[PDB]
């Protein structure tokens, strides 16, 4: 069972937040999901994480522990792109992709 | 300074056969860790990002692994052209430490030397030295004698001998002995030749060549 | 294309300060870090530092107070200089983009080796070694290293084998390059190696095809 990553496309504006929504609540408990943009050539640009990797890109947990809100504060225009959010059993799964458009 | 420390030193598995790579962290690098494949006299290139995702145009064959203070590089089948060192790295906090590399060799069936043998030219012979190469080609293992003739005369401590890393075509190697004489000295003698000894040679290969023929 | 073009000087006197570059291209410069490595002869990856995006260096610890990291970014260049240079530094300097928020390095230069020596340059001289069939081209009493060779600019990859270049009682190196050609193809094919000697700014094209 992968993540999931909601909405399948996000348009916002140029200059308030985005949010994605990752669903994932894997048989152990024990994990750790990162949120990456694909590039237009497939290589991956990890942007944040869940629990926060200390070393504009928010990631939330809900009360429902299945939930993270990912949210992209003031929304740049390049910002437009491919995401997905990954999840680390300690093996890895990917969610879904999802396109963003910022106007 | 996290110490990334690669345990299988020297890997040499067979063709088409599973090879994995641990590399483990003194500390927690969680998932800031790269892979990194090095050919002798070429770049490093990167195989896995974040230490799960494979880069664009890397071969399916491999694979990451780990979060914390375990990493892992696997290759489901493995293949000639991966004969090479793989280098990880870290990337969670200063100094960005690299790892100390794990060699990577194939292991085959035994092959026989192709041997060939060269004259001086007759621009170097206008300079006093002549130098003549023995070389050995695609054969394996890697321990293999050479021997020098001058006039049925065995040579010792004049050649110098070299050989390649691991063949990326046919997981082979490669030998050249060089025999350094000088000119008066080439001059004097007529027959040289070079004596081969290897595992898949019954009896030593010689290659003998005369001056002006 | 993404690239990263290193040169420097082949030799470095001791004691001295030793400088390098890393041109780029395909890239914004003001929008990725690049990171310059040493390996050291026979030897592993070794991090020198980073510069980023906005003009901070983060240097290592044991190599900090005599590197210096700077970039030109109206010439999409990265500087490295290293003063007080001893025989330890000798080794081969890499420069290499950093991508993402959580940067890796992505991609690598093409390496410049810097040796550290007092004794000047020396040419290398390339003589033919004519004769499957074999046949190649001897690079002998040069210094400092590397010696570069190719065949065909690069076309002749197939049954090339580069020897690892061998130090002389004299002090020099030399190496040997040879290729393995099948004969129907002797008489039609060309076969030319390219022997660059960058130290010396010695490029040597060379025809070897037989002798009576």
């Amino acid at each position: 069972n992968p993540p999931t990553f909601s909405p399948a496309l996000l348009v916002v504006t140029e200059g308030d937040n985005a949010t994605f929504t990752c669903s994932f609540s894997n048989t152990s408990e024990s994990f750790v999901l990162n949120w990456y943009r694909m590039s237009p050539s497939n290589q991956t640009d990890k942007l944040a994480a869940f629990p926060e990797d200390r070393s504009r890109f928010r990631v939330t947990q809900l009360p429902n522990g299945r939930d993270f809100h990912m949210s992209v504060v003031r929304a740049r225009r390049n910002d437009s792109g491919t995401y997905l959010c990954g999840a680390i059993s300690l093996q890895i799964k990917e969610s879904l992709r999802a396109e963003l458009r910022v106007t | 300074d996290i110490v990334m420390t690669q345990s299988p030193d020297s890997l040499a598995v067979s063709l088409g056969e599973r090879a994995t790579i641990n590399c483990k962290s003194s500390e927690s690098v969680s998932n800031d860790v790269a892979w990194y494949q090095q050919k002798p006299g070429q770049p490093p290139k990167l195989l896995i990002n974040y230490a799960f995702h494979r880069f664009t145009g890397v071969p399916d064959r491999f694979s990451g692994s780990g979060y914390g203070t375990d990493f892992t590089l696997t290759i489901s089948s493995l293949q000639a052209e991966d004969v090479a060192v793989y280098y990880c790295h870290q990337a969670y906090s200063s100094p960005y430490t690299f790892g100390q590399g794990t060699k990577l060799e194939i292991k085959r069936t035994v092959a026989a030397p192709s041997v060939f043998i060269f004259p001086p030219s007759d621009e170097q012979l206008k300079s006093g030295t002549a130098s003549v190469v023995c070389l050995l080609n695609n054969f394996y293992p890697r321990e293999a004698k050479v021997q020098w003739k001058v006039d049925n005369a065995l040579q010792s401590g004049n050649s110098q001998e070299s050989v390649t890393e691991q063949d990326s075509k046919d997981s082979t190697y490669s030998l050249s002995s060089t025999l350094t004489l000088s000119k008066a000295d080439y001059e004097k003698h007529k027959v040289y030749a070079c004596e081969v000894t290897h595992q898949g040679l019954s009896s030593p290969v010689t290659k003998s060549f005369n001056r002006g023929e | 294309q993404v690239q990263l073009q290193e040169s420097g000087p082949g030799l470095v006197k001791p004691s001295e300060t030793l400088s390098l570059t890393c041109t780029v291209s395909g890239f914004s410069l003001t929008s990725y870090g690049v990171h310059w490595i040493r390996q050291p002869p026979g030897k592993g990856l070794e991090w020198i530092g980073v510069i980023y995006a906005d003009g901070s260096t983060n240097y290592n610890p044991s190599l900090k107070s005599r590197v210096t990291i700077s970039k030109d970014t109206s010439k999409n260049q990265v500087s490295l200089k290293l003063s007080s240079v001893t025989a330890a530094d000798t080794a081969v300097y890499y420069c290499a983009r950093a991508y993402g928020n959580y940067w890796y390095i992505d991609v690598w230069g093409q390496g410049t080796t810097v040796t550290v020596s007092s004794a000047s340059t020396k040419g290398p001289s390339v003589f033919p070694l004519a004769p499957t069939a074999a046949l190649g081209c001897l690079v002998k009493d040069y210094f400092p290293e590397p010696v570069t060779v190719s065949w065909n600019s690069g076309a002749l990859t197939s049954g090339v084998h580069t020897f690892p270049a061998v130090l002389q009682s004299s002090g020099l190196y030399s190496l040997s390059s040879v290729v393995t050609v099948p004969s129907s193809s002797l008489g039609t094919k060309t076969y030319t190696c390219n022997v660059d000697h960058k130290p010396s700014n010695t490029k040597v094209d060379k025809r070897v095809e037989s002798k009576y």
